């Protein structure tokens, strides 16, 4: 009754994202808000660090699934709802194909009313001189979906999925992400059988920021129930 | 200023209005770009709307992400905003970065009386986002019923009027070829009727006019000509002046109950100009052709034809030339 | 050469295919005259037909005893076998020795949606065979009844458009002859009035034009005028100018409900060319006379008239010529 309550309206959101990676340090903040209503997140993202060595398309996957629009018949297969506003944790693999990897660490939960996320990365295995992170793939992004399974060992979930990203020369990353979910309480969370979750989002930039920025606007939702 | 804006969020109506009435700045851009109308549009708040439209907002408003106030009214689910937006201006086919136009959105959302009044100011059915998809789409991959039903019946209508007019194309031009055919009977030397053979040239002529009609109607309309086979004609061999005569008025016939279905079928799918230039253009030839054919064949079976040379022979002399 | 017809008699889809692939004869006159599509037509076989047709059979294949595929499936009750056959060019109005079309055995069967597959391509309701019998005669006679009654609409329909036009004929003869007898009372020497005669007989003319176009149009439809009796118009004696434009301006309105009631009529039993003659011709002139005569009724009023002489004089004078 409780868990989904806590998403009545618009929320606003503040992101900060605290990573390492190969000597690289950065802070990361992003302001925006959004509405689970609709599943529609509307965000932009700066970087306090000056330039940084990773593309823009890197920090996209990894910086709110509780945003997605979730329909009627699917109101018993939302966990991220049940723990509201007791928020909850998760742990978070990253694998690139022909370069190294993210281990990120996430909390996230209301405080007050605002929606505060934070987030610690570790990136390393990489090389240098390379493609994924040496700025040669391009400036984009894809429809992607997520799959999401039951865990009663954590009782909560894994959620597992894989990006394609591809380069400026038609060649494709991919990139697959574990991730285990799991809420701080040890109330009754309800209980998602497996199944998908579509996501589409959109890049841009402001014409008139000096800094480095990406706008992005995007639109989340899942399914996987044949239902009546 | 700036004071307004938080005053549109909360709902104040009487706040903003006191506030308006003193000089204050109604086309506000703010921290990202969010005019006053868009949040007044977001809750739903008809009275702030009202009174913002009514100092001079501006409807298309691009905001930093690429929305305008009929977007996120759409999305949310305020028909009498949706209708005041639409009659001030505001432009049914605008995009996001995305690419969704406000019926996607009310699609995706499941709002059956915006789609209804979207679609009747001008909404187009299959136009596509970035990624590729239609309303019907976003519609048919969240469980929105109805709304898929009601678009799949335009999308339906405009297919088979395309296929239609495709059918009638192909149909003239097997008259005319019909028509050619029989001309060439009546030039043989074992039959020598010469004005039966200019009658059924100009005939043959006449309905090649008539099939390129349809397909610059079919250009203007946006549709895609697609061009198939020709049949050859039934006959080499039409016995007589009387057999040919009859064979015409039969196929005259036919091509008229085509284009009476054509006609209901533009009915159906509330076309009115496709019915006006059916029957404007169409439909009082036919019955002109189909008495003129029925006067030769009484004519030339009172004569006493085919059983009397000297009958199609002075009929072809007199009423044919 | 033979061995064809068996298979298609059997329903052999697949050796008709396998020997059809290699050279056989697809137009196969038999023993009696049955071609492998008319026993592909008799059996209830979309697939053979569909490669018959396919392989350049003829659809129009005048049996030993006058019958045609699209004969014996309106008998039978395929409905696709009708659809596909229709589509290829059969002729929904051949006779039998009999005089039976396929609507004919279509209603002696007792299939419906086939009778409105043949009703939408031309099929004619009042058809008549050798005995002197329309399908809805072999339909009422059989216990066939919904047949029956989507028939008898029909006729109703036609009867009662035929009607009409035949009443509306003999209005616009007796506003003509109204209009005569309005301008031969201004010619009188104790009504000296020029130009009121002369617009009165002007219109006089016009409206014998307009039922001249009416009966030319009931001649192209094939339907039959019927003239009747013209009474004569009410009065002898028009007060003045001013009630002689107020009567003609009561005149030109019950014409026009006329019209009203007529297109109605015209567009329920869904006769596009009838509503679209109607409109062009008559719909918009009568908006014309009506708004022209309350204009001369309200100078007239305006400017002192029938208590005023040198009202109607003046007017008459400077409006009327």
């Amino acid at each position: 009754s409780k868990g989904e309550e806590l998403f009545t309206g618009v929320v606003p959101i503040l992101v900060e994202l605290d990573g390492d990676v190969n000597g690289h340090k950065f802070s990361v903040r992003g302001e925006g808000e959004g509405d689970a209503t609709n599943g529609k997140l509307t965000l932009k993202f700066i970087c306090t660090t000056g330039k940084l060595p990773v593309p823009w398309p890197t920090l996209v996957t990894t910086l709110v699934q509780c945003f997605s629009r979730y329909p009627d018949h699917m109101k018993r297969h939302d966990f991220f709802k049940s723990a509201m506003p007791e928020g909850y944790v998760q742990e978070r693999t990253i694998s690139f194909k022909d370069d190294g990897t993210y281990k990120t660490r996430a909390e996230v939960k209301f405080e007050g009313d605002t929606l505060v996320n934070r987030i610690e990365l570790k990136g390393i295995d990489f090389k240098e001189d390379g493609n994924i992170l040496g700025h040669k793939l391009e400036y984009n992004f894809n429809s992607h979906n997520v799959y999401i399974t039951a865990d009663k060992q954590k009782n909560g979930i894994k959620a597992n999925f894989k990006i394609r990203h591809n380069v400026e020369d038609g060649s494709v990353q991919l990139a697959d992400h574990y991730q285990q979910n799991t809420p701080i309480g040890d109330g009754p969370v309800l209980l998602p059988d497996n199944h998908y979750l579509s996501t589409q989002s959109a890049l841009s930039k402001d014409p008139n920021e000096k800094r480095d920025h990406m706008v992005l606007l995007e639109f989340v939702t899942a399914a996987g129930i044949t239902h009546h | 200023g700036k004071e307004l804006l938080e005053a549109a969020r909360a709902g104040q109506d009487d706040e903003v209005a006191v506030l308006m009435a003193r000089g204050a700045e109604v086309n506000a851009a703010d921290d990202v770009g969010v005019t006053p109308l868009h949040l007044a549009a977001q809750r739903g708040h008809l009275a702030i709307v009202s009174v913002l439209l009514a100092f001079g907002a501006s409807v298309n408003a691009a905001d930093l992400w690429g929305q305008t106030p009929l977007h996120l009214a759409a999305t949310a689910g305020h028909l009498e905003i949706v209708e005041v937006l639409l009659r001030s201006g505001a432009s049914v086919n605008a995009r996001d970065n995305i690419g969704h136009t406000p019926l996607h959105l009310a699609a995706w959302a499941g709002h059956l009386e915006i789609v209804e009044v979207l679609l009747a100011y001008g909404a187009d059915v299959f136009a596509q986002d970035k990624f590729g998809k239609t309303p019907f789409d976003l519609a048919i991959d969240n469980g929105n019923e109805d709304i898929a039903e009601v678009l799949q019946r335009l999308l339906e209508c405009r297919r088979d009027a395309e296929a239609a007019i495709n059918y009638q194309i192909n149909l003239e031009l097997y008259a005319s070829y019909v028509y050619l055919s029989m001309s060439y009977y009546f030039d043989r030397d074992d039959v020598a009727l010469k004005n039966f053979a200019k009658y059924f040239l100009h005939q043959s002529h006449e309905e090649r006019e008539h099939a390129e009609k349809l397909m610059k109607l079919q250009n203007q309309r946006g549709g895609e000509i697609s061009l198939q086979s020709i049949s050859s004609p039934d006959s080499d061999d039409w016995e007589s002046g009387l057999n040919a005569m009859e064979s015409a008025l039969h196929l005259e016939k036919a091509v008229n109950a085509s284009l009476l279905r054509l006609h209901k079928l533009a009915t159906d799918c509330n076309d009115p100009h496709l019915c006006d230039f059916i029957e404007t253009h169409y439909l009082n030839e036919q019955v002109k052709a189909i008495k003129e054919l029925g006067d030769h064949v009484t004519n030339l079976r009172k004569m006493g034809a085919p059983e009397s040379g000297l009958a199609e022979y002075l009929f072809d002399k007199h009423t044919l030339g």
